[PDB]
């Protein structure tokens, strides 16, 4: 759950560091005030994407051996869809009486 | 007739949740479960100098269950690459009839330990995770236990290999071997 | 280039319809069963989660699309089916048409293989029941319509549907092979290895002679699902000849019956009292049936 | 086939890309040059190595800007659905259709409790009236 939001936060911030350090190698370049810090930013967000790279790569490798958490709780799905089958018989008969006791009346 | 193919295992007291969800995810079964029990080691060897184990492991959280008792010792010198075990002998029991049977033909008591995790099993396997605690009969090491044991009749030790791929499976957690 | 990633990032961020790319598959796998990663996807609704079944498990649906999953063909039923069940005139003649009488993309384009994948095991299990069926009755086997007679008037003919008592017994049927299923997975709470049933071994303390070693398993499949509609051609029948009772004698004392509301798979219970008309202290005679399915009254 | 050196390769895969990146990133910031050293061929030779120097910069990024994109995509398809070690949606799931179901049959055994009370008045009616 967390692990995926990580790592978008990750993949953005890497894009956003990309953006930085072309603006202020721009910003440097064109001529000649806060270029020493926005180069300074860049270079460490660079180093921050590349260390939560490394960090979610180097993660506990959970199985890689065969296909993990086999079984998707299939039978609690099979139960809720005889429920809903079960609900759907008896509003249908109960459609049915009702017809019947409105020919009655 | 009967053997068996128990490997011992040991992991760290804190390293669980990679043992837990890998076992229920990887391939144990549908809707885990745990248990409770406590062993009762026993020997009655005067001249024979040969004390024969009988573990009365009773699950005191059990409706009655019988005391599943078992007998093992002896490794059998296999050397085929497997865990390393003897034959196995189940015995089930009665009510209060292990300790009963003990008195009547005579035992003691070498020590008692109980046992508390969570369980698996697998298709001709059966591995479980366990805490042994040492305090009196009301009621520990501080390291977990994963009982990765196969019984079965002799055969031709194919599921030496199988067993063998499982714990290569479980690899980055924990790493089986035998034991002496 | 660095703006027109963060664009594209933004747009991808703020609409979480289009984000097919590990998003939907995220929500799917959430949603629906394992995948074998093997090159994009794998792993169907095959019921090999309950075990012991036959294999014909494979890759369903591995595509980008345009709220964008791939649905696509399995391997390949890939149409609605359900089992049917009636009894009206038997006769020889088979072969006819199985007329079939019919929120996310992947559902319902799953379900639907589900379905019939169940409804394959069951004409399985049913060929492999009535192959060794016991000399009880006839047992007729065509393609699909495996109708059969186990007394007469009272003919069924539970019959596999295709896109190629007529409903619950029908989920009932259903309920009962997902419920073999979840038999073939039972916890001993076990500490050596005993790795079996609680019942098989509850023979030890208490050595039943020959109940419980008969009990403790017995056979199922064709035999059950005929005893159901026996016992509801036979409760059919009761009802039908208690209304007729009660609308031929008419200057007779009228009949008055009270069914149960505890009707059990097999068995019922159906009370029914004399009470001549406008007296209650002459119910003199007041009777109890039970209507079992195997047998009479 | 190896799904664990497979990884391992693709994660040294992505380091060493994002290093190249980072060092030809490094190299055309160091490479500037400001001061007119070109003295054979300024005016060719300076604005050839120039434009040279510039569009491998551009080529470098967004071929970093690709190889960094393509790692967290792949990243994050091994860790949605490939091996995550969170097997809790699973119960989930469990607890949510069983609650589902546990309602349904609870409305069911309602319904059919007031219709059996509704069929026992209406059978103490029809029974005892006949003419």
């Amino acid at each position: 759950n967390e692990r995926l939001r990580a790592l978008e936060d990750i993949e953005r911030e890497i894009g956003a560091i990309l953006q930085n350090a072309g603006t202020a190698i721009l910003e440097l370049s064109k001529e000649k005030r806060l270029l020493d810090r926005q180069a300074a930013a860049f270079t460490t967000s660079v180093q921050h994407v590349e260390a939560e790279l490394s960090a979610q790569i180097r993660y506990l490798t959970q199985v890689a051996t065969g296909q993990p958490h086999e079984g998707s709780s299939y039978s609690s799905r099979k139960d809720c869809q005889m429920a809903l089958k079960r609900v759907d018989y008896a509003r249908l008969k109960i459609s049915d009486v009702a017809r019947t006791c409105e020919q009655m009346l | 007739n009967m053997m068996e193919y128990l490997l011992q295992g040991s992991v760290l007291d804190h390293s669980l949740e990679s043992l837990i969800h890998r076992l229920r995810g990887l391939c144990d079964n549908m809707e885990p479960e745990t248990f409770l029990d406590h062993e009762m080691v026993f020997l009655l060897k005067g001249q024979q100098a040969s004390p024969f184990v009988l573990r009365a492991r009773r699950s005191m959280d059990r409706a009655g269950a019988p005391w599943h008792l078992r007998y093992l010792g002896q490794p059998e010198m296999g050397d085929k690459n497997r865990h390393a075990l003897v034959r196995n002998c189940v015995d089930i029991a009665t009510s209060e009839n292990l300790t009963d049977f003990l008195m009547e033909m005579g035992f003691r008591m070498d020590h008692e330990f109980v046992a508390k995790g969570h369980l698996f099993r697998k298709g001709i396997m059966k591995v479980v995770v366990y805490k042994i605690f040492r305090i009196l009969v009301p009621g520990l090491s501080l390291s977990y236990l994963v009982e990765l044991s196969v019984v079965a009749p002799a055969g031709q030790d194919m599921v030496s290999d199988d067993m063998r791929n499982f714990a290569e499976q479980l690899k980055p957690l924990v790493h089986l071997e035998k034991i002496d | 280039g660095a703006e027109r990633l963060t664009k594209s990032v933004a747009e991808n961020q703020e609409n979480k319809l289009q984000r097919d790319f590990n998003s939907e598959l995220l929500r799917l796998r959430q949603h629906w069963k394992l995948r074998k990663v093997g090159d994009k996807i794998l792993g169907d609704l095959s019921y090999r989660s309950a075990g012991s079944l036959f294999p014909h498990h494979g890759t369903f649906e591995v595509i980008k699309n345009t709220d964008l999953d791939k649905k696509i063909p399995e391997d390949d039923l890939e149409g609605s089916a359900y089992i049917k069940v009636s009894i009206q005139k038997q006769a020889p003649d088979i072969g006819d048409l199985g007329t079939v009488n019919l929120s996310p993309h992947w559902q319902t384009k799953l379900e639907a293989a589900q379905n019939v994948l169940l409804c394959k095991e069951i004409f399985a299990q049913l060929s492999r029941e009535a192959v060794q069926i016991k000399s009880q009755i006839p047992h007729i086997v065509v393609k699909n319509q495996i109708i059969s007679q186990p007394f007469p008037s009272l003919q069924l003919s539970i019959s596999l549907c295709h896109s190629s008592d007529h409903l619950y017994v029908l989920e009932h049927n259903l309920h009962l092979l997902i419920r073999e299923f979840h038999k073939q997975t039972v916890m001993p709470h076990p500490a050596s290895a005993p790795f079996g049933h609680k019942r098989m071994r509850l023979s030890g303390p208490q050595a039943f002679d020959k109940n419980e070693i008969n009990s403790i398993q017995s056979t199922e499949g064709l035999l059950e699902k005929i005893i159901k509609q026996a016992k509801h051609i036979f409760l059919r029948s009761r009802t039908a000849a208690t209304i007729d009772s009660l609308a031929s004698r008419i200057e007779d004392p009228q009949i008055q019956a009270h069914w149960s509301n505890i009707n059990d798979v097999y068995e019922s219970s159906v009370k029914v009292l004399i009470t001549s008309q406008g007296y209650e202290q002459i119910c003199k005679s007041i009777q109890l049936q039970l209507n079992i399915g195997v047998e009479q009254v | 086939q190896s799904k664990e050196t497979l990884l391992q390769s693709y994660n040294k895969r992505l380091k060493d890309d994002i290093k190249s990146i980072m060092d030809n990133f490094t190299e055309i910031i160091k490479t500037a040059k400001i001061e007119d050293e070109t003295q054979v061929s300024r005016a060719t030779q300076g604005e050839q190595d120039n434009y040279e120097m510039h569009v491998r910069a551009a080529n470098i990024v967004r071929a970093g800007e690709s190889l960094m994109k393509l790692v967290s995509d792949l990243k994050q398809f091994l860790i949605l659905n490939d091996f995550p070690s969170v097997n809790e949606a699973i119960d989930q799931r469990n607890q949510q259709l069983r609650a589902l179901q546990e309602e349904c049959d609870r409305k069911l055994i309602t319904l059919r409790d007031e219709v059996s009370i509704d069929l026992y008045e209406l059978e103490e009616e029809y029974y005892s009236s006949s003419s």
